[PDB]
RNA sequence: GCCCUGAAAAUGGAUGGCGCUCAAGCGUGUUACCUAUACUCUACCGUCAGGGUUGAUAUGAUGCCCUGACGAGUAGGCAGG
RNA sequence: AAAUAUGUAAGAAGUCCUUGUUACUUAAUUGAACGUGGACAUUUGAAUGAAGAGCUUUUAGUGGGCCAUUUUUGGUAAGC
RNA sequence: GGAAUACUGCCAGCUGGGACUGAGGACUGCGACGUAAGUCAAGGAUGCUGGCAUAAUGGUUAUAUGCCGCCCGUCUUGAAACACGGACCAAGGAGUCUAACGUCUAUGCGAGUGUUUGGGUGUAAAACCCAUACGCGUAAUGAAAGUGAACGUAGGUUGGGGCCUCGCAAGAGGUGCACAAUCGACCGAUCCUGAUGUCUUCGGAUGGAUUUGAGUAAGAGCAUAGCUGUUGGGACCCGAAAG
């Protein structure tokens, strides 16, 4: 027969990293998750407790609520021909500060500072996210590179 | 009538609106309500839970009726007295004259508590009231009287 | 109720575009061009005409 | 050919005359297309569609929904417009005055709300009054009180209504309906 | 067989029924009857009152 | 007789129809599962803030 | 009435007056923008030339692509991106500006459509000869100026030539210009498309993918 | 590389056939030309959408009028006849 | 340790300042949640598109599939 | 050293030949050229001339000519099939009626609603009229004994069409029914709490709880009709071996 047990096919995907065994540094316990962080799971083995379901390995989402050792996790979840809404309880080991976000809220503190200094001067902002443009005119010298002209080259078998 | 009917706009078409693989055949699946707890159970349960099995006490040779009570909230009460007799009683206000309503002549079993009735006395007959019913009764200047 | 295509005629190219009328008038769909005696380095054409 | 990125030949899946032919109703929309049309007034516009609305989705407005919009601040005098039927209601007593505008008032309703030295114009009526329907409040009924729409949902957890014919224990009351009797719902 | 959002219909019909049925054609004229037959029995009745 | 067994084949086709969508979404979201000491503060520290606003209205 | 309608009239006629004496302004000026931008990018490269140099050029802005491959048997991502430049129907084509995040779109949609840089020429008579506006839906033919300032005057331009330069310039209202305009109805080209098949790149033997400023060529023959 | 050997099956036969040898064969390149229900412009039918309009004013107001886009189809759904 | 695929985010349901509620929590008017009041709308927080978005009810058929490129298992292989 | 030319591109440079089309039907628009009166190729063809009468032309038909076209029906991944039915023609020939229903729609009345068991009456199976009841609905929840819907402008928050005020606007405030989300209150079930009392074992006030109900929270329903769908029936029509 054929076996569907719940961590199944997850060999690599609970083993810990090379030469990263043992005991869980404590960094991981002093981290603090309110309501609405948007946190990142990825579980660890050693921790087999309040773990994540291996779907959800890879997955982020938002914290909906905080318990003395875990937080409860919304997930959205595809099946069939719409997401569901899911509710993840996992232990803080498994758990982490989505990075991105904090690149977010630092643009927004960055995009209210930017908005007083141009109303302290009452000038113009320009505030979206350009994305990368062409490439302007430019007038590259030869002096010290003059180029070397190159040709291809011939075959040779070396073993 | 006939005249409007789908079976019209078919014909010419072969197999009615029925298919070609999978027939109008003459009972696929079983009579009635065959199978429920086996093929046709996905459906039993969602649709029909509860269906299967039994619950709670027999009562052989039962006799509605024997629990004939209909009920009245306060909510109305009024409606029981004659419209036009109605305003006088309204604005007279009063624990001297105060109208008498018999319920259960009205076809009624059990004055329960919904809703507010005005400040006005009223004597209400009847079998068996609510607790907070003959409460706001009582508060309003009228009483319970009870009959059979 | 009929598309008419100012690249034929006139009169369209006309209604859009009134400056038509001169730049036809001074020609400048020809115009030459100014001159410059401005001649390229000897690293130019060492390299260009190099192997 | 075409990439089509819509489904071609789509309708509008909005009613557009009333179903009925009540020459009268046809009368009424006729009436209120031209006011809707010739004129802003936002008020038109949604009398016009409203009259379009199939029986379901002109619920009954209560002559008690009426008096207790009423109690809104500003809003004593305004002159309350019910593109449907203005029901009777024995349950408030002191009955303010206003005049109403419905299609249709039940025998009840346009007693009461006379009595109390009130009026009971038409839409058409209604329509002269207030050409850009000004001083009105329109007021819809409650649509999902039906008992119809009680059944819909039916499905595990969803706490819904069965479709039974007739109710007591041993109709629907067991297996499935509770821990006991296998699971619930 | 059992399907869609239905209620669970129970109708006895599963027993030859169509040798029994009644229809009330006879409705109108048994009420011609049930007077005609009122009439003149209020006649031999005298003037006595049915 | 033996017959196909399994595929996926056609199956986003058809959940592409008019599926996807996304999840629905509310400010005031449900409150399913929530720490029920906190939920029963929650309510008592909603009733006083309520109470508190109506008396700055008296 | 008899007197009030004179008024208007010559209100307006003489209204009209100047919002043409605008564009005969604007229009004459884009030509110095033009002339003289042009002749710049000519002696900058015969200096830095003549100073044993070399003048690289600035990156193009603006690319128009034709889509050229039908619309049966395409996998659904490049489908997907074709759409959302409305080319979604062969021979049909829009412009594009160029940014990183256009650009990985073009790549994606590369063997279905050839592209490369336009040049006024081929933009003027592209929007001349088959410039709609999009108002309401409705495809409507750009024949009158009013049209373009009932529509895009909000951004400035309230000509035809005013809606060219908005596009060969890239510049700011771009994107609300650009989308304005209807896909364009090319034919199929007159002449051929010059190889023998067209579904291989440009440099292995034609059409499809970034022809540079070889559209034109082509462009002109499907206009 | 091309060509030759290696290379044997049953009715009489198949680069599609004829026939072709500085090809009408193989490799490569340049142009021109032929041609789908596809693309471009226009008429007409329909469907769908947006708009105007019984303001006192003869004959359809579910009508008249203006504008844009679209059109494959089994099983099956609805509609107009 | 790739490529291709894959999660999330890119703001008004936001940001900031003031100080209200509570039985939760803190050594602690400390926190936590939810608020009052004040301020901030040109690009208000990348691109491109939008043929409108959202939503409910109900019912037909179907529930033998097959083929191609690519990835790929069994088999010497197969139009398996 | 000074030119030419090729190649490539541009012109709102000038022109010849050929083809298809000519929708619309007073005027209104944007222009053009004119010193002007006016003119025009500027929101879709006009002008001039000619041909046709047992006819020019157009429709149908037969035949020939070029190209093209396997037998339908059916089950099937696949049929023109070396799969089946069908020699030919006429008439007949297959989703019905019923009982009980789901959704939607029209109509009547509406907190009620249904005259037709029956009676009355009749120009007699019609039409017209009606007393008592009865059915469903307006109360739920428990297996049951039983108990039974307002702390509050019938609650708070958030969107919300419409309307109200300010405004010339752009907007801003006010109120916000339907509907959606969410916090709370009420009713019954469950499990705690157990006051005032009584006959000592009855009584069950009050305040509660990640429990719970097809409930409350200014009613929507009752009836007639129709399409579609559901179940029992010979149940779309034809069909066993058997009993
Ligand atoms: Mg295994
Ligand atoms: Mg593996
Ligand atoms: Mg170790
Ligand atoms: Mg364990
Ligand atoms: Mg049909
Ligand atoms: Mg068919
Ligand atoms: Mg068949
Ligand atoms: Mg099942
Ligand atoms: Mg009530
Ligand atoms: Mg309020
Ligand atoms: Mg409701
Ligand atoms: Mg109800
Ligand atoms: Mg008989
Ligand atoms: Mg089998
Ligand atoms: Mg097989
Ligand atoms: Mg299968
Ligand atoms: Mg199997
Ligand atoms: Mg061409
Ligand atoms: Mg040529
Ligand atoms: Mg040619
Ligand atoms: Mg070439
Ligand atoms: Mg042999
Ligand atoms: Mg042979
Ligand atoms: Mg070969
Ligand atoms: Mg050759
Ligand atoms: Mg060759
Ligand atoms: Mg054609
Ligand atoms: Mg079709
Ligand atoms: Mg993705
Ligand atoms: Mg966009
Ligand atoms: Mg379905
Ligand atoms: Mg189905
Ligand atoms: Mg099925
Ligand atoms: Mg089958
Ligand atoms: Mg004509
Ligand atoms: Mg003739
Ligand atoms: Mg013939
Ligand atoms: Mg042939
Ligand atoms: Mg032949
Ligand atoms: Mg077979
Ligand atoms: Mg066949
Ligand atoms: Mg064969
Ligand atoms: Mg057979
Ligand atoms: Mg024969
Ligand atoms: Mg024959
Ligand atoms: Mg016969
Ligand atoms: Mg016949
Ligand atoms: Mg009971
Ligand atoms: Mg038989
Ligand atoms: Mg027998
Ligand atoms: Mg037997």
């Amino acid at each position: 027969g054929k076996s569907h047990g719940y961590r199944s096919r997850t060999r690599y995907m609970f083993q810990r990293d090379f030469r990263k065994h043992g005991a869980v540094h404590l960094s991981t316990y002093l981290k603090v998750y309110k309501v609405g962080d948007i946190v990142d799971i990825k579980a660890n083995g050693s921790i087999q407790k309040g773990m994540p379901h291996k779907f959800y390995q890879g997955k982020t989402g938002v914290v909906y609520n905080v318990t003395k050792s875990s937080v409860g996790v919304i997930i959205n979840k595809m099946v069939g021909n719409r997401y569901l809404e899911k509710r993840l309880n996992l232990r803080v080991e498994h758990i982490k500060h989505s990075k991105c976000r904090q690149e977010f809220l630092e643009r927004v503190k960055a995009n209210a500072a930017k908005r007083a200094e141009a109303k302290a001067q009452g000038v113009a902002v320009q505030l979206k996210r350009q994305p990368a443009q062409p490439r302007e005119s430019r007038i590259v010298s030869t002096e010290g590179n003059v180029p070397q002209t190159l040709a291809p080259v011939p075959y040779e078998t070396f073993i | 009538p006939s005249r409007f009917t789908k079976t019209r706009k078919h014909r010419g078409h072969v197999s009615a609106g029925k298919g070609r693989i999978g027939k109008h055949r003459k009972h696929p699946g079983g009579r009635g309500m065959a199978g429920g707890q086996h093929h046709h159970r996905i459906n039993m349960d969602k649709y029909h839970p509860g269906y299967f099995g039994k619950v709670g006490m027999r009562y052989f040779h039962k006799q509605q009726a024997h629990f004939w009570k209909p009920v009245l909230n306060l909510d109305k009460l009024w409606t029981l007295i004659p419209e036009d007799k109605r305003d006088q009683y309204l604005k007279s206000a009063s624990k001297e004259t105060a109208p008498v309503i018999d319920t259960l002549a009205a076809g009624y079993g059990k004055i329960l508590g919904k809703g507010r009735i005005p400040n006005v006395p009223v004597i209400v007959k009847a079998r068996f009231v609510s607790k907070l019913a003959e409460e706001k009764i009582r508060a309003a200047g009228g009483v319970v009287e009870l009959i059979a | 109720v009929l598309k008419k295509n100012p690249l034929k005629n006139k009169q369209v190219l006309l209604r859009l575009n009134p400056y038509a009328k001169v730049f036809a008038a001074e020609k400048l769909g020809s115009k030459k061009a100014e001159k410059t005696g401005t001649k390229p380095a000897a690293v130019f054409t060492e390299t260009l005409k190099h192997d | 050919g075409i990439d089509h990125t819509s489904k071609q030949h789509k309708r509008s899946g909005h009613r557009t005359a009333p179903k009925s032919d009540n020459v009268y109703l046809k009368l009424l929309v006729k009436l209120y297309t031209f006011l809707a049309r010739r004129t802003d007034a936002p008020f038109n516009k949604v009398v016009l569609k409203a009259l379009f609305l199939s029986k379901i989705n002109r619920p009954p407005v209560s002559v008690s929904r009426i008096a207790r919009a009423l109690k809104q601040e500003g809003a004593a005098n305004k002159t309350v417009v019910v593109v449907g039927t203005v029901t009777d209601d024995a349950r408030i007593f002191e009955f303010p005055k206003t005049t109403v505008a419905a299609l249709r008032f039940t025998a009840g309703a346009r007693a009461k709300i006379v009595k109390a030295g009130g009026e009971c114009i038409t839409l058409d009526q209604l329509a002269v009054r207030a050409p850009k329907g000004q001083n009105t409040l329109i007021l819809r009924g409650p649509r999902n009180s039906r008992e119809a729409v009680r059944h819909f949902g039916m499905g595990p957890h969803k706490g819904k209504a069965p479709r039974i014919l007739s109710t007591g224990r041993k109709f629907e009351r067991a297996r499935g309906r509770r821990r006991s009797k296998g699971f619930k719902v | 067989a059992i399907s869609k959002n239905l209620p669970i219909l129970k109708n006895h019909f599963r027993k030859h029924w169509q040798e029994r049925v009644k229809v009330h054609f006879d409705q109108a004229g048994k009420k011609v009857s049930r007077r005609n037959a009122r009439a003149t029995r209020a006649a031999k009745i005298a003037p006595r009152p049915l | 007789a033996k017959s196909k067994n399994h595929t996926a084949h056609n199956q986003t086709r058809k959940a592409h129809r008019n599926g996807i969508k996304k999840p629905k979404t509310y400010k005031y979201p449900s409150l399913k599962g929530v720490d029920p000491k906190f939920r029963r503060n929650h309510k008592h520290a909603l009733h006083g803030t309520a109470k508190a606003l109506a008396a700055a209205k008296k | 009435t008899a007197e009030q309608v004179a008024a208007e009239r010559a209100a307006r006629k003489a209204a009209n007056k100047e919002k043409r004496a605008i564009i005969l302004e604007r229009n004459a000026a884009y030509q110095k923008e033009y002339e003289t931008a042009e002749r710049n990018i000519i002696q900058a490269k015969r200096d830095a030339k003549a100073a044993g140099s070399y003048y690289v050029e600035a990156q193009h802005k603006l690319v128009f692509v034709v889509r050229i491959k039908g619309i049966n048997k395409i996998p659904p991502k490049p489908r997907k991106v074709l759409q959302l430049l409305r080319l979604t129907r062969i021979n049909s084509g829009t412009f594009v500006k160029v940014t990183k995040a256009t650009l990985e779109l073009l790549k994606l949609i590369e063997p279905y459509v050839a592209y490369g840089y336009p040049s006024y020429s081929t933009i003027r008579q592209l929007v001349y000869k088959r410039g709609f506006g999009k108002i309401n839906k409705q495809r409507v033919p750009l024949s009158d100026n009013a049209i373009i300032e009932a529509n895009l005057g909000k951004y400035g331009i309230l000509s035809i030539d005013d809606l060219i330069h908005e596009i060969i310039t890239v510049g700011p209202h771009f994107k609300q210009a650009n989308n304005f305009l209807w896909p364009f109805k090319l034919s199929n080209p007159s002449g051929g498309w010059g190889v023998p098949r067209k579904f291989k790149h440009f440099i292995q033997g034609g059409s499809f993918g970034n022809r540079e400023e070889f559209i034109n060529k082509l462009v002109k023959s499907m206009n």
